[PDB]
RNA sequence: CGAAGAACCUUACCUGGCCUUGACAUGCUGAGAACUUUCCAGAGAUGGAUUGGUGCCUUCGGGAACUCAGACACAGGUGCUGCAUGGCUGUCGUCAGCUCGUGUCGUGAGAUGUUGGGUUAAGUCCCGUAACGAGCGCAACCCUUGUCCUUAGUUACCAGCACCUCGGGUGGGCACUCUAAGGAGACUGCCGGUGACAAACCGGAGGAAGGUGGGGAUGACGUCAAGUCAUCAUGGCCCUUACGGCCAGGGCUACACACGUGCUACAAUGGUCGGUACAAAGGGUUGCCAAGCCGCGAGGUGGAGCUAAUCCCAUAAAACCGAUCGUAGUCCGGAUCGCAGUCUGCAACUCGACUGCGUGAAGUCGGAAUCGCUAGUAAUCGUGAAUCAGAAUGUCACGGUG
């Protein structure tokens, strides 16, 4: 039901977040690398919303561009945690790694970053609605032509699996031209755990 | 039920010139078999020409027309009734009928070399005493006890 | 010299920059020659629950592309290994 | 089954403790827990204490047992 | 002189190469009969000769690749029908109603894989 | 469980501790012109040995998820944790295709 | 069916032996570098010897990395809750429907749009109409298959010239085939009739392709409090001298029975023997593993070539040609069992896969009932792969005849 908006987009309207060739005897052993290098970068970065991490190769080495809307948090007084990740993150990845850092300009057009902001608020005991409307109001006043956004989860109910279902704007799925950002975010409540899912919708073709 | 079916049709048979009888062979075959079933279906012709003088494709055409029925039984119920209407059998269809009977109880004959199945089916169906003429002239009884439903409650 | 990628949008672009910066030092080069390329397709299956009906399988390229000099008096495209591939493109020399 | 390139088969463990005791001849059950070790014409007479899989069964060895190994000698399931 | 055509059916590609001669046919460097043993392929492949009365005027040499027997026979077909249209663009109507020229699409349906078939399911025991 | 991840660790670490010692001793064995003698020392030394040390005690599991069952060699990824991990493009050259 | 691989390992279960800050994370205290010890006891866990090494940056004080011991917080749980949930999937169903902004009617739940005629795979479209528009959905956009043009010729090809041992085998050529990137091509586009002449319907030309050319991916708002807390994540409860861990065996493959799926057959459209023809797709420098060679055979030696149009896996089988079998529970059928071996694995008894000899069963087309399939379809015959030390009738993938 609703299979992954971008497995099947990819190529003609979206490409991959990590471009690089492995023989056989090496693919597993850098797939192991990049996945658990973005679950330290994720984990270490939870302030300064991090939306995109592409991990390029080029000749032997290493290339990654870190995604940030507040490049300044990570980049403090000259990189002084760019440099201090950089010795870390080779210990993590033998070969040695590069940092690029750019900007997310307009930082209300990103499913990810959205998705935090909306866990975020879900942890304060907000108002399951009252944060939505919002969030979807301030993402339409510039940019995006539609945004759906579904909170599941527990709701603060005792019994209840309700699912908020507001949208705006025109967000098709079944239409391989369009160009839809995804992600899933979850939350966890001091009891229920909530998943935010999100589907700005940016222009066509 | 839309009527989207259309007509495939297959026209081969070099090695003797005929129309009919590769409609007959692809009767005949099992599996995709058609290398098999061709050699059977000239090995029983090859019989039919060692027996009768006669070329045996008029054989075949006069056993054709002995088992082609003309009418037969169509059981519609009208809701409440098993009721069973002899309707005509459409030009197009009663050689399919005969092509289909004629393997059917030659493959029942019980007798030796496959082949000599089919060509006594054949020498039988040109006289009128196979089990092939039998089953079409028992049909052919049953219809016309059936001649009451022929167009009420039909 | 025969080249290796799995994009044609560099090797085959790299094919210029190799051939005019090769016939600009006097050695003359003859044009590119493709060679058939390699297509493997990787079948695996995609549901997680077992329903096999649905299905995906990929492919994967691997581009082949030689050259052939002339007359064999120049070492700039020796020097200028480094500058010629950029991402992808492994090069084995056969000096012809 | 375990071709004959690499013939013979016996746990080191029994072996060391089942050669030595030839000398002091049989006044005791050998208690063991393999069952993959075959028995051999140096090993005929002995009471070997197969495992059963809860508790140790004993095995009287015969001369006409030396093809077959110990754990066809020992149950796994009842079926009473 | 000569004339060339290439022919395709059921994934077996041939090339046909007529010339003029008296029909002595070859097929992968050995004789019709030698190639097609005692089926509907002799005729098959002959079919377009014999429908515009040209068999004797012309010599075939083919090489076939891919493809079982029959499939095979209907790519020298394929490949004689187009290339017989190249030597003498006239008779498109004779072949058009014959239906050769017509490329034969109906390739292997690909497993519907999981159905046993590329349409066969299970028995489906309803309990 | 963590436990279990934890100690099909230390086999993987046995089976590449030694790594060379069972493959002499298995080399012997197979040479047709090897003494009887030769070989039946030879099976001393493998069985005296920890028998965590053979790839047949190793079972390669997921290396994120750990589970044992649907596992691909070509990735280092579970069934259901591979397709997570593709959905997304995080696996190079993986796509949604026909 | 989770199981894309149960001898141990997987493994949770059972019978024993052995652990208590623990196999693992952080913080505290002390001691040694790490390492390598090739030995003994013991089922192993584990315990005890154990030649030997004394590193590394040094504010020369020591610090850091690892291993051993103590204690606290703790770690751990495949223990319960899927009716507390996240995520993912099945489902009606790839069925054509489901909703919303404004206006109007109705006291109101509502309804209008979304109803009427025609048409359509389709809420796809045309004409009317208190409705005017938009969103989800349908179609198209995406992948694959079928025609042509341009660019370029090695490991690919051989039209012209030589050569030849007559094999493009060799020089050589860049014509072509062949290969694979970039693009055109199909929109009822045009003609006749039909329709309100408006959608659309029926025929025709051309064209490789004709009426969404074929197939695949893509399943709306929701339903079953459908399945999963055991893949993972998590609220709450419980264990924490054990419901947590390590090691041996055994067990999950038991067995009067009934059920689902799958392969063999019961034969003469066939069984054997000896000749002979054509595939696609894929896997291989921790691997494929050739030739010669020894074996009745599974296989043993051997080491080439190989990182792929190069070398291997690799002989496709059905069909076709000649002989015999003469429908006989049999030159059918292979289950069962006895003996003898090869390969993998520390280890083939419970409990593996194959090879050699002997044995030869039930089975003669199968009740009520009941299922899959509308065209390269059903039917039947092969090939190679995923999981994998070994292990397929299931399952992964593509092809012959049809
Ligand atoms: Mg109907
Ligand atoms: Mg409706
Ligand atoms: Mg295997």
């Amino acid at each position: 039901q609703k299979v992954h908006p971008n497995g099947i987009r990819l190529g003609i309207v979206k490409e991959h977040t990590s471009v690089w060739y492995a023989d056989r005897k090496n693919y597993a052993d850098y797939l192991f690398a990049d996945l658990k290098v973005r679950e330290y970068l994720q984990d270490k970065l939870k302030s300064a919303s991090v939306s995109r991490i592409d991990i390029h190769r080029p000749a032997q080495t290493a290339r990654i561009t870190i995604h940030t809307a507040r490049p300044g948090i990570v980049i403090g007084k000259k990189g002084e945690d760019v440099e201090k990740l950089r010795q870390d993150l080779t210990k993590q990845m033998g070969v040695p790694v590069h940092i690029n850092i750019e900007e997310i300009r307009k930082p209300e057009l990103d499913a990810m970053l959205v998705a935090q902001s909306v866990a975020q608020q879900l942890e304060r005991r907000v108002m399951f609605r009252r944060a939505m409307k919002r969030a979807v109001q301030n993402a339409m006043r510039i940019g995006a032509k539609g945004i759906k956004i579904q909170v599941s989860g527990r709701l603060g109910g005792a019994e209840i699996a309700r699912t908020e279902w507001y949208r705006e704007g025109r967000v098709p799925l079944h239409t391989l031209r369009a160009d839809i950002d995804y992600a899933t975010y979850e939350a966890h409540t001091t009891y229920g755990v909530i998943g935010v899912k999100v589907w700005i919708f940016k222009g066509e073709v | 039920r839309r009527r989207v079916a259309a007509k495939r049709e297959v026209l081969a048979d070099p090695k003797y010139g005929s129309q009919i009888l590769a409609k007959f062979m692809n009767h005949v075959m099992e599996s995709g078999k058609k290398a098999v079933a061709e050699r059977i279906v000239y090995g029983a012709l090859d019989k039919v020409k060692e027996r009768g003088k006669a070329d045996p494709l008029e054989t075949f055409e006069k056993a054709l027309d002995a088992i082609a029925p003309l009418v037969e039984v169509k059981s519609r119920r009208v809701g409440g009734a098993t009721y069973q209407v002899p309707v005509e059998v459409r030009p197009s269809r009663r050689n399919a009928l005969a092509m289909r009977w004629l393997v059917d109880f030659a493959r029942k004959r019980g007798e030796k070399s496959m082949a000599l199945r089919l060509a006594g089916e054949l020498l039988d169906a040109a006289e009128g005493k196979g089990a092939a003429v039998k089953k079409r002239e028992d049909v052919h009884r049953m219809a016309e006890a059936n001649k009451a439903f022929s167009h009420y409650r039909f | 010299i025969r080249l290796k990628a799995f994009d044609h949008r560099l090797i085959d672009q790299s094919t210029q920059e190799i051939v005019e910066t090769a016939k600009r030092t006097g050695a003359q080069v003859r044009g590119p020659i493709p060679l058939p390329t390699r297509k493997e397709r990787f079948t695996v299956l995609i549901s997680p629950h077992v329903n096999k009906d649905a299905r995906d399988q990929y492919e994967i390229r691997t581009h082949k592309r030689v050259l052939d000099i002339v007359q064999p008096t120049d070492k700039t495209v020796d020097a200028l290994m480094k500058l010629d591939l950029a991402a992808g493109v492994e090069v084995q020399i056969s000096l012809g | 089954p375990r071709s004959l390139k690499k013939g013979p088969f016996i746990d080191l463990h029994l072996l060391k403790k089942v050669e030595v005791a030839v000398e002091k001849n049989d006044r005791k059950p050998i208690k063991t827990w393999s069952r993959r070790s075959m028995i051999l014409p140096h090993m005929v007479g002995l009471t070997i204490a197969v495992h059963n899989g809860r508790q140790h069964v004993p095995v009287l060895v015969n001369e006409d047992m030396v093809g077959h190994k110990l754990g066809e000698f020992a149950a796994t399931r009842t079926y009473r | 002189t000569q004339n060339y055509g290439t022919g395709r059916r059921k994934t077996a590609t041939a090339r046909v190469f007529l010339r003029p001669g008296t029909g002595k046919i070859s097929i992968n460097n050995r004789g019709l009969d030698q190639f097609f043993g005692r089926e509907t392929a002799r005729m098959v492949v002959r079919q377009p000769l014999e429908l515009t009365e040209t068999v004797e005027k012309f010599d075939i040499f083919v090489t076939v690749v891919g493809g079982g027997v029959s499939g095979q026979a209907g790519a020298i077909r394929h490949g004689i029908t187009r290339a017989l249209i190249e030597y003498d663009e006239t008779l498109r109507s004779s072949l058009r109603k014959a239906g050769y020229v017509t490329r034969d699409a109906r390739e292997v349906e690909r497993k519907k894989v999981g159905l046993r078939k590329a349409r066969k399911r299970p028995q489906y025991s309803k309990r | 469980k963590e436990s279990m991840k934890n100690r099909e660790l230390k086999r993987q670490l046995t089976v590449a501790k030694y790594a060379k010692k069972r493959a002499e001793l298995k080399a012997i064995i197979a040479n047709p012109n090897s003494s009887a003698e030769e070989r039946w020392n030879a099976q001393v030394a493998l069985q005296k040995q920890p028998r965590d040390a053979s790839a047949s005690r190793l079972r390669n599991r997921c290396r994120l998820t750990g589970r044992p069952h649907g596992f691909y060699r070509k990735f280092g990824l579970s069934r259901n944790k591979l397709r997570e991990a593709a959905m997304r493009g995080d696996v190079p050259g993986l796509v949604k295709a026909s």
